[PDB]
């Protein structure tokens, strides 16, 4: 992974040069909302079990999904979507501390869409669930660290569909 | 090396359950055996000799291999130390009948038994055959003599035998 | 033994030992000797010798028994629970060795994993080995180490080869 | 990156950052203007450091590849020392010694035997223009400098 | 392992011979009691955790050994006294299955003297509370098959003294 | 037995015996009584089958060791049948196939293959005492005593 | 692998046949041919690192590839690309010693093109260091040793085309 | 054939051949001629060697499936006998017992037994083969031959 | 392990002196005898399963061993023992190929005897049987290889005592 | 040793010898003639061998710890030397590498890091006394003593 940091290290490496002045000045622009990200990770991390209980609530309970012959029936597969839930949370959390979005990529969407495509997980739900994540995190954080996570969040959908 | 009454008198101790029910129930019921285990005793004491003898002739007879050349039992050098061996396990079992507990076979005729046994080429099959032999000479004989509840008679024999027997299964 | 002339070149006690073990059920060592028992050090397979200050106590383990072990308490957190009341000392509890699998672009020049290529490798091999290997002694594996490093084998591959 | 190291701790056990891990990532970025402080430093005075440590190194080992004569191979020489210097200015802004070693110290050796140039003039080369960086900065604040030049000299040794 | 049924036909093994008639009718006496034991196996493991928790309540807790510096103090120390009377009442209740003690042998009293000394695990309360699980198992299951059970109980107990 | 089988198999999973266990048991200790009679069955024409086994087997095979005008050679083919009645006996009254497994079974190609007696003989010679057995049994008497024989040819190919 | 006599031995037992006179003396070829492929193998064996040194110096490096973004950038892409190399002129030799490119075949070039494409590593400039590594062992070893030898080089670069 | 194992055994350890390969190398190309020669004999005398092979065979052990009447049987195992001195000439040309391992010797044992075909009686065979062939070549000649003939016996017990 | 020539090159080290001219004798002595040991190796691999076969028809058939109850009975543990004379032989063997005693008592002698008391095996037979494959041995090679192979079979026997 | 590599690979495998390990070892000691009378070159020849590569080490690398007046490490630089020699001798005499590898190669990077010798030097020094030896030698004998120089001067490098 990197953060944002390492991408600016990388881009002024692939170069072969020092850090431009613009490139130091978005890492003091990180370096100022290194706090507000702590901020928003302390938050997330004590209500992490309250948001994925609301996402799943307003996103995936009470339709198709979990009846019998959905994809969300038995005990496994509904703890299944939660894990996958948890993971899609925590890992947007990692990112928002780290500045870059590359945890998602490396991590989570590395191979998501196919394993999700040959495993009959409904994609489409995913995303749904994705964004209903985005407005209880952006309910519970605030506006500015809601949409800060709402960033990532938006990534995980767009790298789903 | 302890004897039943030994035993439970300890264990009573140990426990911490002092001597409740369960424990009072054990004693009596093994001192009810007791008069039984002392005439027991005495028919082996006083029948020793032709107990050894019947159960080391039947076991010849079952395996006549063992005093023929090359056999265990081969000469007389090594058919009085069949009679020997028989006798002490007579009378260790007669000892344990007695006292109630097997320690006496463990700490008198099991330790070091099976080194003994393999450092000297002794077969364990014909020893345990040669065991529940003289078990059942002794059992027709405390028949005859007209005792009928003498189960605890099998118990050190049979023990005896699953300590020194190799595991099959 | 005693009668033996080795007997005064035998230090620990022979009969007062035995007599002992008498009394006791079986003991806590490998159902072949004390002899078949390694110390538990980081590396090195150190045996008691039987020609050398002789002090073997065989028991008659037969084919069925089953010893008794302390567990570590070591391992990661979801690969727990089960057996989470044990605990040794010197025991890395969750810093076990991981390498996730890897899934037309070179790629960037600062990626950051937990533990670098060349510490996990040495991790590898510290643990197989129990200890680094010398300069020139991890020649023969270099294919494999590259191997493990394109993602053509995985770790447990690595372990075997 | 020392964040991406506490992400990574956090997620080698599959858990939200600790709040030993959340004082560390506000201590660091709490240093953000000291550490881009350090690194204008190293960007402004990397020619100056590289002369300097050239003289200084050509001085104590005048029989290397780099004052052999050919001018290619000085200039060369030259670049690579004001590469390192470039590293270790990412280093400082990382926090922490990964994108040094990441980009010029894992497979350092195997690349300048293939060069073949000794691994000890690199190393003395290293220690010169670590005494000419520590000599442009104060202490408490070249500390993380001195220690990156060691992980090279370390790494080539 | 052996149970009642195999120990016979080893005895008959050594000596080369079928069954004999006292062999056979201590083979019809455990399958006379088989019903029993299955019973009393159905009842000890319907109230297992009841089991441990009277044990506990009656021979451990609100003395010293709980308190602090006291063996089962801390979480974990508590949880593996508990698991260790589970192994006990587990251990005793397929041995009464067996009808023959060789499973206590080989996978219970092997080398946890050794273990228990190496841990400072208290061996005197250790046989107290067996002794309390082996009372509290006969007033659940009866005079009867409490004794069968508290025959194994007694195993354990001799051999951890 | 089955009694360990089921014991291990609880055991193995660190819980009591689950219902299947305890069925399958009871079962078992229900019919033990038959398996007693069968048992006694088996001990009491042990050597009529062994006799009009060896004949079947020697009319169907007659180039055996057994059958090489050696005496030693058929009294030990003989002893062995004799063994082999007596461990499936002992898996009757066990109510599995562990007493003949463990005695007669595990090994028993690298033992005979040690005595250079040729294993389709030994085949041969199972079926021949397997026939002979089963014509002294009711059929449900012989349905567990051909599955122990079929154990034995089974195991020796 | 296969080499040259196991491949004349596979093509007449494919017929089931001994070998027919023109295997016979194909055969005598390679035999005649050995002590030149062995006198080879030594010289390739004691300038492996200068072969690889001058490769590297005379086609890969002060092009792009060595400056900042190109292949062969940082230390650990150049020290894998020298890795590369010498696993190219080590199994060269093998295959010369055995007269057969089917160690080639199976050890080099089986993926290698799809795992260059993947990690982004250049093909031309590859083969481009494949064709001065064969000039470069031509120079040493002189005329029919090099051409001998340049033989397996063409295989490993068509392998890669 | 041993060149390749030499190679193998020089890559196993991710280096160029070592001195003790290279002899073994030289060795083994030093005695081509000879090695071709005793191909060439093991191939002009292969029907000689398979008929008085099997007539020693039937002689020492009449009871087989190659003589019991069936013409097809007596075919198919003079045939064997021939491809077992192919696949013995092939490992004599290549200087090691790898081919006739590849051809005829793995799964040997479980080929001949789903033919039923006893595995004793092939070991005698191969030994009057080995009498025979033998019998037409060099004291000095007749090493590398037995060592085969006895790798295929030893590979069939 | 260790053969000749490397026990005298050792000797030759731990003074820090190249070879004497007795040691130099004694590795002519090594390298003469080389090709009656390698003749020895051939005979012995051909008819390995033979010369155990022998072995226990001479020292273990029709003995208590083998009879009901014996340590031989069973047909794993007659495996077992057919198995230890074949490590036996292979490794007297080995030994008699290196011109050392070396490797048997690396790898065959440390550690026997506790094992073997341990699993109750009788060491007099298994001494007995060792002397027979001797005999054995002798009897299809020949006087002077099996006196040589009798060395390490007597030291085999030396070291089980 | 060469008999100790067949040996353990033989071992690895859980088998004999195969026919072509045992070709080895056939060849192998059909050469120890040759091998003792290389040793005994190497012996006798040492000291002027160690004489003339010290020369000329010196003269090609003045800049050494050997040469810098201190004579206890002239002496444990010629001691080094000699027992270089020594190794190689005894490598040759046991047809493999082993002895060179496990007494004087394992190692002996670490060795000589903590004792502060340049390693180049020594790859210098070694590749010197490589040339004063194959001086005094017929090329054939020198073969692998050329290789053992070789395997010295890479686990150097
Ligand atoms: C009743 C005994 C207890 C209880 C239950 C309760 N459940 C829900 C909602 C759901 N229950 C399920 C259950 C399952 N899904 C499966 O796949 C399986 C395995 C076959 C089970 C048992 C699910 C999926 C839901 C979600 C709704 C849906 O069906 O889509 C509720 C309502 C939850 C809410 O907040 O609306 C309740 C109340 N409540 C009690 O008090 C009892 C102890
Ligand atoms: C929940 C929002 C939806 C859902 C999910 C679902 N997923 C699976 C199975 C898997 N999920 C993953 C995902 C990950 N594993 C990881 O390690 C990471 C990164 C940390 C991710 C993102 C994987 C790999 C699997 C397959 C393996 C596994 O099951 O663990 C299931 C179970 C599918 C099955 O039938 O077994 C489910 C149900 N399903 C829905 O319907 C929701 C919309
Ligand atoms: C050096 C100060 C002295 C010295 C040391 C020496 N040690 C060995 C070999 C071993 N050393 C150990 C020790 C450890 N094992 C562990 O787990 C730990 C903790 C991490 C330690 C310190 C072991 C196990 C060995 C065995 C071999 C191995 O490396 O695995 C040697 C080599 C001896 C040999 O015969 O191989 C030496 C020389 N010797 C001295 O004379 C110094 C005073
Ligand atoms: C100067 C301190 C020392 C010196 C160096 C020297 N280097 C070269 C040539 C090259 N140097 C590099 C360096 C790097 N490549 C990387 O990817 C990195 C990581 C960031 C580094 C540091 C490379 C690639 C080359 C090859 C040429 C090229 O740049 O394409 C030379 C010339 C070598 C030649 O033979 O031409 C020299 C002399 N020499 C000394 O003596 C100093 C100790
Ligand atoms: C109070 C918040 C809740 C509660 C508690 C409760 N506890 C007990 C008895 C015990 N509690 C402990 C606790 C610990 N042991 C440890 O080692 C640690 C960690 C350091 C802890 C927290 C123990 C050992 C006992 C046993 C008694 C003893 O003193 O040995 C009780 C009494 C139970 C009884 O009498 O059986 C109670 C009630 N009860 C509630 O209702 C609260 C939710
Ligand atoms: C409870 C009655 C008493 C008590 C127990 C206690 N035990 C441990 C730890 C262990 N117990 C065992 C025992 C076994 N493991 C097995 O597999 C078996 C056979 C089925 C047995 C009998 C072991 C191995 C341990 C070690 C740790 C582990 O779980 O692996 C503890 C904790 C010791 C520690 O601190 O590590 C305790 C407290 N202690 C008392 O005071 C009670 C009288
Ligand atoms: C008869 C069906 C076949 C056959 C028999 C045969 N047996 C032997 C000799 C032995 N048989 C055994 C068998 C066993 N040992 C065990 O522990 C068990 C498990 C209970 C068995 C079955 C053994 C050990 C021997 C060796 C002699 C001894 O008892 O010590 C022979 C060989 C006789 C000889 O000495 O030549 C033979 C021939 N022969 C046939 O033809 C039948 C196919
Ligand atoms: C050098 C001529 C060119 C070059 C090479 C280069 N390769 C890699 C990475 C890998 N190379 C291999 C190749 C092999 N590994 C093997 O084990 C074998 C058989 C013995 C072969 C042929 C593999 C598998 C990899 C991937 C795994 C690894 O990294 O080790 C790199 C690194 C690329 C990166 O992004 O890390 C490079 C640079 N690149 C050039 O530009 C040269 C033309
Ligand atoms: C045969 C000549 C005598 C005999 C042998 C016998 N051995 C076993 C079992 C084992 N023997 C060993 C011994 C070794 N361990 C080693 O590392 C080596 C060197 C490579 C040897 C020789 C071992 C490890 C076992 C395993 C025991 C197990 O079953 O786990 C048996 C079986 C004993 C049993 O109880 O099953 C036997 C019978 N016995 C005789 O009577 C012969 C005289």
């Amino acid at each position: 992974m990197q953060d944002a940091i390492t991408a600016l290290i990388n881009s002024s490496d692939v170069q072969g040069r020092y850090l431009d002045p613009s490139s130091l000045d978005k890492l003091q622009n990180y370096f100022q909302s290194g706090d507000m990200r702590a901020k928003t990770a302390i938050a997330v991390s004590a209500n992490a079990k309250n948001i994925v209980t609301k996402t799943v609530a307003k996103s995936l309970l009470y339709t198709d999904i979990t009846a019998p012959g959905g994809n969300m029936y038995t005990c496994r597969r509904y703890a299944a979507c939660v894990r996958d839930l948890d993971y899609f949370l925590r890992y947007a959390t990692y990112a928002m501390l780290a500045g870059d979005t590359s945890i998602l990529d490396e991590r989570i969407l590395n191979g998501l869409r196919e394993t999700y495509n040959s495993l009959g997980v409904p994609i489409g739900a995913t995303i749904r669930s994705v964004q209903a994540m985005k407005e209880v995190v952006t309910s519970l954080v605030g506006a500015d660290a809601g949409r800060e996570m709402g960033v990532y969040f938006d990534h995980i959908a767009a790298g789903l569909s | 090396m302890q004897d039943k009454l030994t035993s439970v008198a300890k264990n009573c101790d140990l426990t911490g359950s002092s001597l409740n029910r369960e424990v009072v129930e054990t004693l009596k019921e093994f001192l009810a055996d007791g008069e039984k285990r002392v005439q027991v005793a005495g028919v082996i004491g006083s029948n020793a000799a032709e107990i050894v003898k019947t159960a080391v002739s039947l076991l010849f007879q079952e395996y006549p291999e063992l005093v023929s050349p090359g056999g265990n039992a081969y000469t007389t050098r090594r058919y009085n130390m069949y009679v020997r061996d028989m006798n002490y396990f007579l009378r260790y079992c007669s000892y344990a009948i007695v006292a109630g507990d097997a320690s006496v076979l463990d700490e008198r005729l099991l330790a070091g038994l099976r080194d003994t046994f393999n450092s000297l080429g002794i077969p364990l099959g014909p020893t345990a055959r040669s065991i529940q032999l003289m078990k059942n000479i002794v059992k027709e004989k405390l028949v005859t003599a007209g005792m009928t509840n003498i189960t605890f008679v099998d118990e050190p024999f049979d023990y005896v035998v699953r300590e020194i027997s190799e595991t099959e299964i | 033994d005693l009668f033996k002339y080795s007997a005064p070149v035998r230090k620990v006690p022979q009969f007062i030992t035995l007599f002992g073990s008498y009394q006791k059920p079986l003991p806590e060592q490998h159902p072949y000797g004390c002899g078949n028992d390694p110390l538990e050090i980081q590396f090195g397979a150190i045996f008691p010798q039987e020609t050398r200050n002789p002090h073997p106590q065989p028991a008659f383990f037969n084919k069925d028994t089953r010893r008794i072990l302390i567990g570590s308490g070591a391992g990661s957190p979801d690969k727990l629970n089960g057996n989470a009341l044990g605990k040794v000392p010197g025991s890395l509890g969750t810093r076990v060795l991981k390498l996730e699998p890897l899934h037309g672009h070179q790629s960037p020049s600062v990626n950051l994993l937990h533990h670098s290529s060349p510490a996990f490798i040495e991790g590898a091999y510290r643990q197989v080995f129990g200890r680094s290997l010398y300069e020139g002694q991890r020649q023969p594996l270099s294919s494999t180490e590259s191997k493990l490093l394109g993602g053509e084998i995985s770790v447990r591959e690595f372990v075997r080869q | 990156s020392i964040v991406t190291e506490l992400i990574l701790n956090a997620d080698s056990e599959s858990r939200y950052p600790a709040p030993k891990e959340i004082q560390v990532y506000q201590n660091f970025v709490k240093t953000g203007e000291q550490r881009i402080r350090i690194a204008k430093i190293l960007a402004e005075n990397e020619q100056r450091i590289v002369q300097n440590g050239s003289a200084r190194f050509w001085e104590r080992v005048p029989n290397t590849p780099s004052n052999s004569g050919n001018e290619r191979k000085t200039a060369s020489c030259q670049r690579d020392q004001g590469w390192y210097i470039r590293l270790i200015a990412y280093s400082v802004l990382a926090g922490s010694e990964k994108p040094l070693e990441e980009i010029g110290t894992i497979g350092i050796k195997e690349m300048y035997n293939n060069l073949e140039i000794p691994l000890r003039n690199i190393v003395e080369c290293m220690r010169c223009l670590k005494e000419e960086a520590l000599s442009l900065m104060s202490e408490e604040d070249a500390l993380e400098v001195s220690a990156y030049f060691d992980y090279v000299m370390r790494s080539l040794s």
